C-alpha cells in the first residue's frame, strides 16, 4: 500500500513576505524576553522544539515527522524526553494568534530556524507546506534518542531518519547552544560558554578539555570538566569512535565547513517525510534583524 | 555623561549570568575564555597581559571608558571586527547601564 504520502500543501494566498513577519515576531519576541533561564533566552529551547518534533520520523513507514504538528496533542507534549518544550510552545502560542493562517508544523519548524539565525548562526533554508493532521495520526512515545548510550546506538538510531555519519556530528553541534537541566533530563551543565550563539565550541571542547566521568544529583553519570562543562554520553561517544573523531577534528578546525554542513542536515531533518510538488516554490532564505538594521 | 548610571546589584547578576563563564573581575584573578577585567576602564584595548588577544582587539586600541565600552557590549562583531568574543550583545540600555555601573565598582 506504500507509506503514507505528505503533499506539501502552501497555506492560501502566502508568500515569501507573509513568513518574514512570522519569522520577525518570533525574533523581537527572543530578544525581548532574553531573562529566560538564567539569561540564555528561548533561542536553544527552540532549536531543540524543531529537532523533537520532526525527530520522530520513522523512515520505513513514514510515520512521525514535522508535517503532521502533532505536539500540539497530549500524548507528543507529555512524552517524558520532551520535558522542557512546553516552554517553547508557550512562547510560540501568542504569535499563533497574532498568524492564525500558519500550520502547526510550520510554526514549530520555523522557530528552530529563526532561533539558529538569530544566534549568528548560518542561514538555512526554509520551505511552508505543512498541513495539521488529526489526533490518530500522532506518534507514540519512544522514538527519541537517550542520552546514556555509545556509538554503536547513535549511528543505528540516526539511521532511522536518514543520516549519515557527517550528517549527525554536525546536528549534535547544536549542543554548542544551552544546557541540560536534571528537572527535565537528569542531567546537569552546559556543553560550554558561548550558550547563545552558535559557533564550533562543542568539537573544540571535546577534544581540548580534560573529561572525567562522574555521577550527578539524578545518580546518572555524565562527562565533566574542570573549567565547570558537561558531555552527555552519546556526546563523548564521538571522540571514542575513529570514524565520528575525523569529522570532530574537521569541525573544531574550520567552522564554515561546520557551519555549511549543519543547514543542509537541519534542512534535511526539519524537511524528512515531505513530497513538495514542482509547482511549490524554492526554499526561502529569511532576513534576520541584524539585517534589516536592529 | 551620555550613558547614565542604574542599580549595581542588578548589574551583578548580569554580570553572573551572562559575563563570569568567561570573565574573573578580581585583582590578579585568572583568564578563562576571556581575560582578567580588573582595571579595564582607563586601559587600552589589548593590554592584559599574559592573554593572547587576537590582532584585531590590540589593533583597534581604544581607552575603555564608559561610553565606548557600551557601544562595544551592544555589539562585540560590529565595534571590532575579527574579534572572538562570542557573544550576542546587551539590546537594552537599562541592561547596559546596569553593568557599566557594576563593572566600574568591580574593577577598581
Ligand atoms: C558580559 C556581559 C561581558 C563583558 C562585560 C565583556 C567585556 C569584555 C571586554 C571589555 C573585553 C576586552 C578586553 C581587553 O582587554 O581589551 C572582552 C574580551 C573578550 N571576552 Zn568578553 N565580555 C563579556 C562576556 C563574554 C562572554 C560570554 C565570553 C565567553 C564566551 C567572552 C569572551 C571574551 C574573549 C574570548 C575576549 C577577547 C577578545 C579578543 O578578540 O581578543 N566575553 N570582553
Ligand atoms: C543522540 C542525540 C541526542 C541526544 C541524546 C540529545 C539529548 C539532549 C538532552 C538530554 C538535552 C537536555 C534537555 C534538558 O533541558 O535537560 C538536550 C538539549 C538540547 N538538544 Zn540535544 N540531544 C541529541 C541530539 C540533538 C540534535 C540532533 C539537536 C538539534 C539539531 C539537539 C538540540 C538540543 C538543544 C539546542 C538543546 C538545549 C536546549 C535548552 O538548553 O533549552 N539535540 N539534548
Amino acid at each position: 500500500t506504500t507509506p503514507l504520502v505528505h503533499v506539501a500543501s502552501v497555506e492560501k494566498g502566502r508568500s515569501y513576505e507573509d513568513f518574514q513577519k512570522v519569522y520577525n515576531a518570533i525574533a523581537l519576541k527572543l530578544r525581548e524576553d532574553d531573562e529566560y533561564d538564567n539569561y540564555i533566552g528561548y533561542g536553544p529551547v527552540l532549536v531543540r522544539l524543531a529537532w523533537h518534533t520532526s525527530g520522530t520520523w520513522d523512515k520505513h513507514d513514514n510515520t512521525g515527522g514535522s508535517y503532521g504538528g502533532t505536539y500540539r496533542f497530549k500524548k507528543e507534549f507529555n512524552d517524558p524526553s520532551n520535558a522542557g518544550l512546553q516552554n517553547g510552545f508557550k512562547f510560540l502560542e501568542p504569535i499563533h494568534k497574532e498568524f492564525p493562517w500558519i500550520s502547526s508544523g510550520d510554526l514549530f519548524s520555523l522557530g528552530g530556524v529563526t532561533a539558529v539565525q538569530e544566534m549568528q548562526g548560518p542561514k538555512i533554508p526554509w520551505r511552508c507546506g505543512r498541513v495539521d493532521t488529526p489526533e490518530d495520526t500522532t506518534p507514540d512515545n519512544g522514538r527519541l534518542p537517550d542520552a546514556d548510550k555509545d556509538a554503536d546506538y547513535v549511528r543505528t538510531f540516526f539511521q532511522r531518519l536518514n543520516m549519515n555519519d557527517r550528517e549527525v556530528v554536525a546536528l549534535m553541534g547544536a549542543h554548542a547552544l544551552g544546557k541540560t537541566h536534571l528537572k527535565n533530563s537528569g542531567y546537569e551543565g552546559p556543553w560550554g560558554a558561548a550558550n547563545n550563539v552558535f559557533t564550533n565550541e562543542f568539537y573544540l571542547n571535546l577534544l581540548n578539555e580534560d573529561w572525567k566521568l562522574e555521577k550527578n544529583d539524578a545518580n546518572n553519570e555524565q562527562w565533566d570538566s574542570k573549567s565547570g562543562y558537561m558531555m552527555l554520553p552519546t556526546d563523548y561517544s564521538l571522540i571514542q569512535d575513529p570514524k565520528y573523531l575525523s569529522i570532530v577534528k574537521e569541525y573544531a578546525n574550520d567552522q564554515d565547513k561546520f557551519f555549511k554542513d549543519f543547514s543542509k542536515a537541519f534542512e534535511k531533518l526539519l524537511e524528512n517525510g515531505i513530497t513538495f510538488p514542482k509547482d511549490a516554490p524554492s526554499p526561502f532564505i529569511f532576513k534576520t534583524l541584524e539585517e534589516q538594521g536592529l | 555623561t551620555e550613558f547614565k548610571a542604574g542599580s549595581a546589584k542588578k548589574g551583578a547578576t548580569l554580570f553572573k549570568t551572562r559575563c563570569l563563564q568567561c570573565h574573573t573581575v578580581e585583582k590578579g584573578g585568572p583568564h578563562k575564555v576571556g581575560p582578567n577585567l580588573h582595571g579595564i576602564f582607563g586601559r587600552h584595548s589589548g593590554q592584559a597581559e599574559g592573554y593572547s588577544y587576537t590582532d584585531a582587539n590590540i589593533k583597534k586600541n581604544v581607552l575603555w571608558d564608559e561610553n565606548n565600552m557600551s557601544e562595544y557590549l551592544t555589539n562585540p562583531k560590529k565595534y571590532i571586527p575579527g574579534t572572538k568574543m562570542a557573544w550576542g550583545g546587551l539590546k537594552k540600555e537599562k541592561d547596559r547601564n546596569d553593568l557599566i555601573t557594576y563593572l566600574k565598582k568591580a574593577c577598581e
